[PDB]
């Protein structure tokens, strides 16, 4: 669960740690990690014309 | 026999006209595009 990794400049539960993209919006731990958090495949915001 | 029978058979000439033989032929008409767009960042799907 994504929600207990800390957000950037803020308070968390467990250490994490991720990718590119996970490091510049979260906190990436210097620390032992808990869990890996990659950025997803696809996802995004999708509009329709 | 005279002033009998007497039948006559008539070819009239209608009109001489220099008609046309056709060779090779096609068919057409007016055609518009129609248009779907799809747009994927890289690596997602087929955007190698
Ligand atoms: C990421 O997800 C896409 C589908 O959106 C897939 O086609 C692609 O192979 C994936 N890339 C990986 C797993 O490296």
């Amino acid at each position: 669960d994504i929600s207990q990794c800390p957000k950037i400049g803020g308070h968390g539960s467990k250490k994490c740690t991720g990718d590119a993209a996970f490091c510049s919006a979260y906190e990436c731990t210097a620390q032992y990690a808990n869990a890996y958090c990659s950025h997803a495949n696809g996802s995004g915001i999708v509009q329709i014309q | 026999v005279k002033e009998d029978q007497t039948k006559f058979l008539k070819i009239k000439t209608v009109s001489s006209e220099l008609s046309c033989r056709e060779g090779q032929s096609y068919w057409t008409g007016s055609f518009s595009p129609k248009c779907l767009s799809s747009r994927r960042c890289h690596l997602v799907g087929e955007c190698h």
